[PDB]
């Protein structure tokens, strides 16, 4: 058992609505429990109020950037980056949650998620998760995007953590 | 290369053999004289960094000095890594990801990647890059291998001033001092390491001579 | 080692340095007689891996044979392994991740770990089974150190029947054949390349008569 988290979704202020995830921790274990434990904050950092900075139509949506908010930041809560896991879980699919990554061995607190089939992603990122409710909040998320990534709305994660 | 207009249509072919045989030559011929870079920048128009690779991959002599040319290109390679991080997460369709010190070197990339890079809007010259960091490593070949100290540079008794001219501008075109230090020396140590009897009508000619007014003597 | 006195699970000690003293002593005065395998039991019952391998470290002599018995292990630690998939998720409640060919080697598992699983009930006896696998090597090992081949012992003519057994027994102990064929050896064999002489009075004292008497005739 790994309980479900889920982020409440804001932009530019206004609530757009709630996202919900379930973790693959039994396959992918410290990738898994590193989402959950930034999801609630426990070990006093994590994906509070940090918005999306990446976001592109018709391939994935992007965040967890919480120290630069830019693409270049972000941490595990091991320290510094870690090691690819596993590399079991295809990207199957919309709604898919996996971890961003600026080649071999960088996964920090970054991810992105999937709104199409990206099956070219499949042994380079590690899919970790997967969309349990609010993936049409991720299509609402998804419009405020562009081409290169360039967000044209505030994207704040509002608040996070686990459920019971 | 990129062959027939570098903004035009953008076609691109394989570095000519033609080019492969006037290069090796030339190293052959002229060793690391700081004359074979004009040389290397007219050969290398519009070329790729697997067009470069080739270019010292063929060449067969010169192992020690290409050796530590390659050690000073992976030195520029790492500077460049160091400077920039790449930015995290997955590649669009349609779209590229950001050049890395071993991916304008060529090792961690393909051709497919470096004509993307190269002709995009606004285009990513990773092929000029790649060149000045050879040419940086062969100034650094150049001056090792550099006729002796200019500050060494003196009048013979049996040597005319422009043999000494010649001579002094052959060594101040190996050194890579600044063109600053260069003047005031050209200015100073040029006429105060000339030989007396030359030394005489140089200074006779006064302060401030232009290079044909002192030829035209002594 | 592990405390036999304590009525509850699992209470241990630091290793005696009188149990390594001898373990060396016998290695170094014994030169891998198969008599080595029983007493190297009496010394290493109630051990941990962490003590067998304190143990196999510190023999400082020997190190071929050494690197031998390292080889055994990893080989039965590598099909160890191979028959085992192993669960890679988070242990459910009350429970514990099961051992690998390193875990009970004692090279990835802890002194912490090694006490878990005999804690644990069924207990997974780790000592043991690296102790079995420590035995088959030393098994292997006492072999190659003894020179003498089962065949190729033959009684002279002059050979007393006592002297001759001694050697067969000798060299048969060390030998690694299956019980039926050493029953066979023992009851055929010995007779067949025992001396004529001999044979000529053990076929007439015949096959009834006691070891007791079958020692005394020839």
């Amino acid at each position: 058992v790994n309980p479900t988290v889920f982020f409440d979704i804001a932009v530019d202020g206004e609530p757009l609505g709630r996202v919900s995830f379930e973790l693959f921790a039994d396959k992918v274990p410290k990738t898994a429990e590193n989402f959950r434990a930034l999801s609630t904050g426990e070990k006093g950092f994590g994906y509070k109020g940090s918005c999306f900075h990446r976001i592109i139509p018709g391939f994935m949506c992007q965040g967890g950037d919480f120290t630069r908010h830019n693409g270049t930041g972000g941490k595990s809560i091991y320290g510094e980056k870690f090691e690819d896991e596993n590399f079991i879980l295809k990207h199957t699919g919309p709604g898919i949650l996996s971890m961003a990554n600026a080649g071999p061995n960088t996964n920090g607190s970054q991810f992105f998620i999937c709104t199409a089939k990206t099956e070219w992603l499949d042994g380079k990122h590690v899919v970790f998760g997967k969309v349990k409710e609010g993936m049409n909040i991720v299509e609402a998320m998804e419009r405020f995007g562009s081409r290169n990534g360039k967000t044209s709305k505030k994207i704040t994660i509002a608040d996070c953590g686990q459920l019971e | 290369p990129i062959v027939q207009n570098i903004q035009g249509q953008m076609v691109h072919q394989a570095i000519s053999p033609r080019t492969l045989n006037a290069w090796v030559k030339v190293v052959e011929e002229k060793a690391f004289s700081p004359e074979v870079i004009p040389m290397f920048s007219a050969l290398s128009e519009g070329a790729t960094p697997q067009d470069l690779n080739t270019m010292l991959n063929t060449v067969g002599g010169h192992q020690a000095a290409m050796q530590m040319l390659k050690e000073t290109i992976n030195e520029e390679a790492a500077e460049w890594d160091r400077v920039h991080p790449v930015h995290a997460g997955p590649i669009a369709p349609g779209q590229m990801r950001e050049p890395r010190g071993s991916d304008i070197a060529g090792t961690t990339s393909t051709l497919q990647e470096q004509i993307g890079w190269m002709t995009n809007n606004p285009p990513i010259p990773v092929g000029e890059i790649y060149k000045r960091w050879i040419i940086l490593g062969l100034n650094k070949i150049v001056r090792m291998y550099s006729p002796t100290s200019i500050l060494d540079i003196r009048q013979g008794p049996k040597e005319p001033f422009r043999d000494y001219v010649d001579r002094f501008y052959k060594t101040l075109r190996a050194e890579q001092a600044s063109q600053e230090v260069k003047n005031w020396m050209t200015e100073t140590l040029l006429v105060q390491n000339a030989n007396p009897d030359c030394k005489t009508i140089l200074k006779a000619l006064g302060p401030a001579a232009t290079l044909e007014e002192m030829m035209t003597a002594c």
